[PDB]
């Protein structure tokens, strides 16, 4: 290889905890922390990045051709995340249970949704923007956060989907979801 | 596909006795 | 017989080496300080362990062209 | 008196006495081969050579018989499938029956030593002490040694007199005892070429010939006499050790890593070819070979003979049994009654998934399928309550293309996630665990058992031959040096 | 020797420069013992210092990329390179130093030259003894270590798929290699590791207890108030009260020692036989021949699902180890399990 | 001989060795290895 | 017949085999 | 039986401990 | 002097020191 | 800990062989070298 | 024909034999 | 029930040294 | 086994037989 001098008196180079991606008209901020991983669990996956330390907290968008204009054209932000109840996983048991505690009847899984917004960048696109708690019967992770931004620009629909368990959200990965969150730009 | 339990039974009843006689007979000619 | 009490007390011991052991300090940080390491040891720089192509972990994954292998996956 | 752990030292400086134990020791090996052979002949089941062979059965000395050339029986079968022509005095039986009455004779033979020990050939006539010319001995021996070794190399595994030895396929399908022609070249010192191994025996047995001569004729000088104590017993006690450990790791790793004198039909496979997929390699192989030109699908896989099948299991695995896992490989999961087919899974829109192979490393595996490009699609979850890969949701269906199931597709039940799970495991097999009451848990083959015996046998005989060594080096402080 | 006029040739000088009093003890054995061992000592501190492990392993485990004294090691090589001798002139590294530090053939010139190291050491020591006319008991108690590196850093990664398998020489390697065999091992539940834990226990109880025994039975021997300056080794007489030890020791335990021999015999068999147990029992583990299951207990909690006991606990931990270190602990078996497959418990 | 005291001596190798372990610790809190 | 498609058709199934690890540069 | 084999070998070796201890062979030299 | 002593404390100290110093300079490097 | 069980076990071993090894002949290769005397001599063996 | 590894290898017993002539050189010195 | 081949083995591994060693020290103790 | 053990127990009395007449004690007293 080709020789240079080590790294003495030269500060750091990277400290926010954020490298830019650039896609298929597409842009986001990953977590530096993070790496990538060929998992995809829904085939319109086009990226997909998960923490070293606990691969629950993961971030993937999708590119799904669409027919519907602009995001508005999909109704009400909670018309649109009903039609999406199912990138969350169905539930692969099906026995009679009354005994989950806190859950509705014969069920194991439930989704509180936590905002609805349409949030705006630089060209007049709205953004859908979801917060969604996700609390599963064992209790994993204290439950997991679910944020999706989701907008279409030319015929594609682009939806952000990081996640977060509970226990690493409490803990501070709050920070990097929600940079995340506000770094996934369209263009 | 052996029946051990009489292997095991015809083997205890040659090696005890035998073996009581010989280390009588051992004990006896060591010590005359 | 020198039972070394006698020679680390004597100041010809510390003439020799008040230039030997700082030389030899010098010489162990100019050669971590110039990539010396680096080019010697094969170690990565911190800027030099993902190349564009591979973003996760290598493999070497062959055992009879491992240096050709090595030689196409390390940092160039 | 003496120590329990010195009884045995009283026959140090008795010649006829050593040879009196000596002979009552190899009595006793004697008799253990033969009675091992008669029970490994009364537990053996000849039935099914194919599905149903001699390292399946926890077959131990039988293996070892067969490689030299005895093959039928004095029931009237041979372990190859063919029914026994004349097996004359030399069957297993037979075998062991001379081993047995060479035992007795061995005992006589002791018996006579140690009552008849004060022969005038142990003693020195010189000095008229009782001395062993160990260097003379050792000449003798090395010749007679020599001889033996050019003899079973140039008349038993040629066959120009002997049967010869076991030689197989290269994926054990067909074998059998012939003639081997010797390879003098480079490639008679590959391992798994057959023919290295009459000319080896006969290069080995003439250069052993030579060297016995040599020591015959020619005496050791004072210096190296006195530094290795060639007048001492204890000192060639501990060079022989060092070479049968030295023998015994060699035999440790051939048995392990496989080789010509060890043949997949009579030891089993090897963890290797399960974990380089040379028995999967292969199969794969004659499938697309057999597809790309004619045949078809679920005709093609019919073609697959039934032995390959068997060896690309992870339960023949020898790395795969436990230590106290004990007994035949039959007594672990079953005796393979027929093999069901190859497991091929689909989607639901229709893409070929592949159920990720149990490494030798794991108990136990998580059940995966996955896809022709490295994806994983579906598993059998744990948590069954999240992401797109349950079986359930995915769709996958096995459609089985081999003899019990050739056409049965199953797509909605659990059976699909049942087959999964097997597949993990390699071929999927039908096993009868009620004809032994079976256990479950997977066995050790004779292979991965005379390999960790051997190992163990090797330090314990490292440590035996560090402690003699110490000893006759050591002779004037083990006993005492008088004040100076 | 033995009376004889014996010509003086190069052996008698050789023999006569090598078995000298010196600052350091040379000897024959040192002509193997001395480069084995400086260049063994030598290469695992250049590999914890410079050579990384990135290739191999996929991880760094040296000084120049952030890694501790506790952190960095000198990695084994990568799986796919099996059992290879990995020599510089070899044909992987084909005689280019720095891609043979990359290749991880530094794990295999540190283990061999250890073990060479390992057998001038013990050559040494007879020699040593030899010369100075004692029984080589000191050899026959290092035969021990030297089974157990054999055992561990050689038979266990010739028995398995590769050196990569073997342990890498350090200390969270060290400790890599512990938490593998247990979750995959059973290393535990195995009688001969039981016997070599109770080895090592016992050993270090009996070098404490005797410690103290003697310490406290040191007799007068002077009017000072330390009784390290009562010690003469003129004298001819014992240092401590062998009676008043046994004394105490029978009143206290039940059973005392009443034989020096016997006592000092027993300090050298009790870690010996333990390390050789061990020794047999990663021969055992060698073969994947391990210990790890009961039978009737699996079968008895396979029917009944009341049945719990702490060796189900711990297979229910095994399990947990093996699933969550494969992926990143064998990179070549390319192990990209989702999360769901792998087992959980509740809320954790 | 005796020029300079080897108590002397060893205190200030002593001092020289305590700071070099002090530059290794405080250097796991800064550059490579720091978690930051 | 097709060497490309029986390496991919053993790919997934096993990661260890003998026809993956040699010959891996080209890849 | 399972259990039964298992008691009787502690409570060998129980009474092995206990003879060592009581019933031993009288200290001699030191 | 020159002898074994000399040798074998100069091949233990002398690499000893020159790895020192190379890991006091790289106390010194950042990301 | 770990390093004191460790060295306890080689200092155990250490300490047995240099006992063990350094003798002067008080027994043989038979059960004892009493040749010289019998029991009841405070003339000691061993060797420091 | 003479493979590199074969090359190679013989190149190492000429090196190896080089190094004991030196340890031998070195030990009939001083 | 009853795995009479690990109590085959215990027995016999219980029993024949026990009874070695005891024969070993009544015949020393008997010949002082 | 089944034969091996008769041909074992029939050869031990054989052979005890062939001790008895061979190797017996001298007859004393008459
Ligand atoms: C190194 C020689 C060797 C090897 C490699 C084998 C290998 C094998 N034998 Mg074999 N055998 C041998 C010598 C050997 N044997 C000898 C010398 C005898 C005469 C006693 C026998 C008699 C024999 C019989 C009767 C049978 C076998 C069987 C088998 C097969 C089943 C696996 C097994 O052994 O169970 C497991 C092995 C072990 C659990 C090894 C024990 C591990 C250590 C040494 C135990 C420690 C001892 C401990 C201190 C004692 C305390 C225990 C006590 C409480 C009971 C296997 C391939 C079986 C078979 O398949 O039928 C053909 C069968 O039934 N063998
Ligand atoms: C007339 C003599 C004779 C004959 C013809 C046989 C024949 C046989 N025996 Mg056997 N045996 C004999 C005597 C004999 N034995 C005696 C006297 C003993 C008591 C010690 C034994 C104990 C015995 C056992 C325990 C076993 C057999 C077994 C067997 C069968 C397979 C042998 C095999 O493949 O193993 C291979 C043989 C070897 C690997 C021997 C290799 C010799 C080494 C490599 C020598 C290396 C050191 C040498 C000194 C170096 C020389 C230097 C060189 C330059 C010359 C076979 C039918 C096996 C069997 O299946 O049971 C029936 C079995 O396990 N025998
Ligand atoms: C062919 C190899 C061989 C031979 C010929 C000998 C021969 C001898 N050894 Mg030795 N030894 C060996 C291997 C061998 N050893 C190995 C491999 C080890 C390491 C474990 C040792 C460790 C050893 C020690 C520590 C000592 C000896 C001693 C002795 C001497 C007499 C003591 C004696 O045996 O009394 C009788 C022995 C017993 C009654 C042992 C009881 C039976 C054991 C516990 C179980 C036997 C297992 C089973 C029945 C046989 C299967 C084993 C086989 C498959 C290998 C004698 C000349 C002693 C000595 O130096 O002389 C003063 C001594 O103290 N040996
Ligand atoms: C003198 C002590 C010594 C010893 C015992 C070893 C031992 C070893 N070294 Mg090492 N080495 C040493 C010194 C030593 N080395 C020195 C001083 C250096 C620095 C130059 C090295 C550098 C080194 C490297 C870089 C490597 C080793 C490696 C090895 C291992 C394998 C070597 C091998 O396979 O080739 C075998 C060597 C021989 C068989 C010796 C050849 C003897 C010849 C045939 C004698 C013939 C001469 C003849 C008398 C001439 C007269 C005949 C003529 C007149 C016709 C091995 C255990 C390798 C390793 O670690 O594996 C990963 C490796 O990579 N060594
Ligand atoms: C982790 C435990 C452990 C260590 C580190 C250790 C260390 C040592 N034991 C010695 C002796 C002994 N130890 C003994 C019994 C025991 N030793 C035990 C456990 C240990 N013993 C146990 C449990 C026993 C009881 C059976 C005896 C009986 C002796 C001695 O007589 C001997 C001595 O004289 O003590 C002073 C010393 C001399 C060895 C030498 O120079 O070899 C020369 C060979 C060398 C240096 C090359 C070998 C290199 C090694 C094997 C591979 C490379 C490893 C790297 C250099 C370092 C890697 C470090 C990371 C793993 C952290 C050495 C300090
Ligand atoms: C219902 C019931 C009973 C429940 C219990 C169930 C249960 C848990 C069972 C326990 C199972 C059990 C027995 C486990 C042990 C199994 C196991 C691991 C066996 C290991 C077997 C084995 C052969 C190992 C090989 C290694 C080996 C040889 C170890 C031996 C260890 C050993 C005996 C160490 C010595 C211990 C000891 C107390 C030393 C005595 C020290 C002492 C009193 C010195 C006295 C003394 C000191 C002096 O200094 C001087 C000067 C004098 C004069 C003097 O006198
Ligand atoms: C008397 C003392 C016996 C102690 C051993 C009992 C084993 C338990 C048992 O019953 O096994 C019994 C098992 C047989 O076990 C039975 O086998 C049957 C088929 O024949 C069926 O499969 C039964 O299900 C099965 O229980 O194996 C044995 O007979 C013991 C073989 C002994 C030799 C094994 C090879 C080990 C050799 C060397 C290893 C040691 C090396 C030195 C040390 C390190
Ligand atoms: C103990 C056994 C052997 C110790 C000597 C052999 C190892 C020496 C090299 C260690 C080294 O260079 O560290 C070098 C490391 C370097 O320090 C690292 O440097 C890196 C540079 O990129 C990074 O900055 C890391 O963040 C930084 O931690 O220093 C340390 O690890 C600090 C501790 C120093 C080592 C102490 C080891 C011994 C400790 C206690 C011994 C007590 C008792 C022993 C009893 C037996
Ligand atoms: C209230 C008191 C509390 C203590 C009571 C418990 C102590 C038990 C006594 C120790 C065991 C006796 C050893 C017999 C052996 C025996 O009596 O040998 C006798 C021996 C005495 O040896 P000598 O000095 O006489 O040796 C010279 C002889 O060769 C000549 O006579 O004792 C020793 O070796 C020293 C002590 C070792 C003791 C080792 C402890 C072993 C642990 C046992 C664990 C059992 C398993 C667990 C139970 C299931
Ligand atoms: C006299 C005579 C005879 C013969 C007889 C017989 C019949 C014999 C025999 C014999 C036999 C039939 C033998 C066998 C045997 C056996 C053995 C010898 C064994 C063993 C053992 C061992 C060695 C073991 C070990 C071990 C243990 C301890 C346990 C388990 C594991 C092990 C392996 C470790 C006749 C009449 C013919 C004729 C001539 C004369
Ligand atoms: C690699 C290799 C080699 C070898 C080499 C050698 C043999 C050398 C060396 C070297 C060395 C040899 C180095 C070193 C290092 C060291 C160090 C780095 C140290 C340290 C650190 C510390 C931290 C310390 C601390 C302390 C202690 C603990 C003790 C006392 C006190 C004090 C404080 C000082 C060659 C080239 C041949 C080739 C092949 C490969
Ligand atoms: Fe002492
Ligand atoms: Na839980």
């Amino acid at each position: 290889a080709y020789g240079e001098g080590a790294n003495v008196f030269g500060r750091v180079t990277n400290k926010s905890g954020f490298v830019p991606y650039a896609g298929d008209s597409f842009a986001l901020l990953l977590p530096s922390k993070w790496n990538p991983s060929d998992e995809k669990e829904v085939d319109s996956i086009v990226l997909r990045y998960a923490d070293n330390f606990d691969a629950v907290n993961n971030v993937y968008v999708i590119a799904q051709d669409t027919d519907k204009s602009s995001i508005q054209d999909y109704g009400s932000p909670e018309e649109f995340i009903s039609q999406f109840g199912y990138l969350l996983g169905r539930q692969a048991w099906a026995g009679q249970t009354v005994s989950e505690g806190g859950f509705d009847a014969n069920k194991v899984s439930s989704a509180a949704l936590l905002g609805v917004a349409t949030e705006k960048d630089k060209k007049g696109k709205t953004y859908y923007k979801f917060e969604i708690l996700s609390r599963t019967a064992d209790g994993n992770e204290g439950g997991r956060h679910q944020l999706v931004k989701a907008t279409v620009s030319n015929g594609k629909l682009y939806l952000l989907k990081v996640q977060a368990g509970d226990k690493r959200w409490f803990k501070g990965t709050d920070k990097e979801c929600l940079g995340v969150l506000d770094s996934f730009t369209v263009v | 596909e052996v029946n051990i339990l009489g292997l095991t039974a015809t083997a205890l009843f040659i090696i005890i006795p035998t073996s009581f006689l010989l280390i009588l007979y051992v004990k006896t000619a060591a010590s005359e | 017989e020198r039972p070394f009490s006698d020679i680390l007390t004597s100041i010809r011991y510390w003439v020799i080496h008040s230039i030997t052991v700082p030389s030899l300090f010098i010489a162990g940080w100019l050669f971590v300080s110039t990539g010396l390491a680096y080019d010697v040891f094969g170690s990565p720089r911190p800027n030099e362990y993902f190349t564009e192509d591979r973003q996760d972990a290598p493999l070497i994954t062959d055992r009879f062209n491992a240096l050709e292998q090595v030689k196409k996956l390390s940092a160039q | 008196g003496l120590p329990w752990y010195r009884v045995h030292t009283v026959v140090i400086n008795d010649p006829g006495r050593l040879i009196s134990v000596h002979l009552m020791h190899t009595a006793l090996v004697a008799g253990w081969a033969g009675a091992m052979t008669l029970f490994e002949i009364a537990v053996f089941d000849p039935s099914d050579p194919v599905l149903n062979p001699m390292w399946r059965q926890g077959m131990f000395v039988l293996p070892f018989l067969t490689r030299l050339g005895v093959t039928q029986s004095w029931g009237g079968w041979t372990i190859s499938g063919e029914t026994s022509s004349n097996p004359g005095i030399w069957s297993y039986e037979g075998a062991a029956a001379s081993h047995i009455v060479l035992s007795g004779l061995l005992f006589l033979a002791s018996v006579w030593h140690w009552v008849y020990w004060d022969l005038e050939l142990f003693r020195d006539p010189r000095t008229g002490k009782t001395a062993l010319d160990l260097p003379k001995i050792f000449g003798i021996h090395l010749f007679l040694a020599g001889l033996l070794c050019f003899g079973f190399g140039a008349f038993h595994v040629t066959g120009v007199f002997g049967p010869g030895i076991w030689v197989s396929d290269p994926y054990g399908l067909t074998g059998s005892v012939q003639p081997v022609a010797p390879s003098w070249g480079a490639e008679g010192f590959d391992p798994y070429n057959p023919g290295g191994v009459p000319a080896h025996h006969i290069a080995a047995g003439i250069l052993g010939v030579l060297a016995g001569l040599f020591h015959l004729c020619v005496r050791p000088s004072i210096r190296l006499y006195f530094g290795l104590s060639m007048g001492s017993i204890e000192s060639v006690l501990s060079s022989s050790i060092a070479a049968v450990f030295w023998a015994a790791f060699v035999v440790a790793g051939t048995m392990w890593y496989g080789s010509a004198a060890t043949p997949i039909e009579l030891f089993g496979p090897t963890r290797y070819q399960w974990d380089q997929g040379f028995f999967q390699q292969e199969i794969q192989k004659r499938v697309a070979q057999s597809t790309s030109e004619g045949l078809s699908v679920s005709e093609a896989w019919a073609k697959i003979p039934e032995k390959l099948a068997f060896y690309d299991y992870i339960g023949n695995n020898p790395a795969k049994g436990g230590l106290f896992r004990t007994g035949a490989m039959n007594s672990g999961d079953g005796i393979a009654v027929g093999w069901l087919g190859h497991a091929s899974f689909k989607d639901q829109e229709g893409r070929e998934l592949f159920v990720r192979r149990m490494p030798t490393f794991f108990e136990t595996f998580p059940v995966v399928l996955i896809d022709k490009d490295g994806v994983v699609r579906a598993d059998v979850p744990f948590r069954k309550a999240e992401s797109k890969y349950s079986i359930e949701q995915v769709g996958v269906s096995v459609t089985f293309y081999g003899g019990e199931l050739n056409g049965l597709t199953f797509t909605d039940p659990s059976t699909v996630k049942k087959y999964a799970r097997k597949a993990q495991l390699g071929e999927i097999f039908e096993f009868d665990r009620s004809t032994l009451q079976s256990d479950g848990v997977f066995r050790s083959s004779p292979r991965g058992w005379f390999t960790f015996g051997h190992l163990s046998f090797a330090l314990l005989f490292f440590f035996g031959h560090i402690w003699h060594g110490s000893r006759t080096i050591f002779r004037d402080v083990f006993a005492g040096i008088d004040e100076d | 020797i033995g009376t004889y006029q014996e010509k003086r040739t190069w052996f008698d000088d050789a023999d006569d420069w090598l078995r000298q009093d010196r600052f350091v003890f040379v000897g024959w054995s040192g002509l193997l013992l001395l480069p084995c061992a400086y260049f063994a000592v030598g290469g695992w501190l250049t590999g914890c210092t410079f050579v990384t492990s990135w290739y191999t392993h996929g991880l760094a485990s040296s000084y120049i990329e952030g890694c501790n004294f506790l952190t960095a090691a000198v990695s084994t090589p990568a799986n796919s390179l099996g059992h290879s001798l990995l020599f510089v002139w070899g044909p992987e590294a084909q005689g280019d130093l720095t891609r043979w530090f990359q290749l991880g053939g530094l794990w295999a010139f540190v283990a061999l030259h250890g073990a060479f190291g390992l057998i001038g050491f013990m050559l040494r020591q007879f020699e040593i003894a030899r010369s100075v006319n004692l029984r080589p008991y000191n050899a026959i108690a290092f035969s021990a270590p030297i089974a157990v590196f054999v055992s561990v850093f050689l038979i266990y990664p010739l028995g398995q798929s590769g050196w990569f398998f073997a342990p890498s020489f350090g200390v969270a390697s060290i400790f890599r290699f512990i938490l593998f065999f247990q979750g995959f091992h059973n290393w535990t539940l195995n009688p001969f590791h039981m016997m070599g834990v109770a080895g090592v226990l016992g050993a270090a109880l009996l070098c404490a207890i005797h410690g103290a025994t003697v310490e406290n039975t040191l007799f007068e021997d002077g009017d000072g108030a330390n009784t390290f300056r009562a010690f003469n080794p003129t004298q001819a007489e014992e240092t401590y009260s062998m009676v008043t030890a046994n004394r105490f020791w029978s009143q206290i335990f039940g059973v005392a020692f009443s034989n020096k021999r016997w006592l000092h015999f027993f300090m050298l068999f009790v870690p010996v036989t333990g390390l050789w147990m061990s020794a047999l029992g990663v021969v055992g583990l060698a073969l994947n021949l391990r210990a790890y299951d009961f039978v009737s207990q699996e079968i008895r909690a396979a029917e009944d699902p009341e049945f719990e006991t702490f060796y189900t606990k711990n297979i229910l931990l095994n399990e947990g180890i093996r699933a969550w270190m494969a992926a990143q602990d064998q990179p070549h078996e390319k192990l990209t399990l989702p999360e769901e497959v792998l087992p959980r418990g509740n809320a954790l | 001989i005796g020029r300079i005291p080897l108590w002397l001596v060893g205190t200030v190798v002593g001092l020289l060795a305590i700071g070099l372990l002090a530059i290794f610790f405080y250097g796991s809190y800064v550059g490579l290895g720091s978690s930051l | 017949q097709r060497v490309r498609t029986v390496l991919d058709m053993d790919d997934p199934a096993k990661e260890e085999t003998v026809k993956e690890l040699r010959k891996d540069i080209n890849n | 039986m399972e259990a039964l084999v298992y008691t009787f070998l502690l409570i060998g070796t129980l009474g092995i401990i206990f003879f060592s201890i009581f019933f031993r062979e009288p200290p001699r030299i030191a | 002097i020159f002898t074994v002593r000399w040798l074998a404390i100069h091949a233990i100290a002398v690499p000893t020191i020159f790895f020192l110093g190379a890991i006091t300079a790289m106390q010194f490097i950042q990301r | 800990g770990v390093a004191g069980v460790f060295g306890g076990s080689l200092f155990s071993a250490m300490h047995g062989s240099l006992v063990t090894s350094s003798l002067i002949r008080e027994t043989t290769e038979n059960e004892s070298a009493n040749a010289g005397y019998k029991f009841g001599q405070e003339e000691e063996t061993y060797n420091i | 024909s003479v493979t590199p590894s074969l090359k190679n290898f013989l190149l190492s017993l000429v090196a190896g034999a080089v190094v004991l002539a030196a340890i031998a050189g070195a030990v009939t010195a001083v």
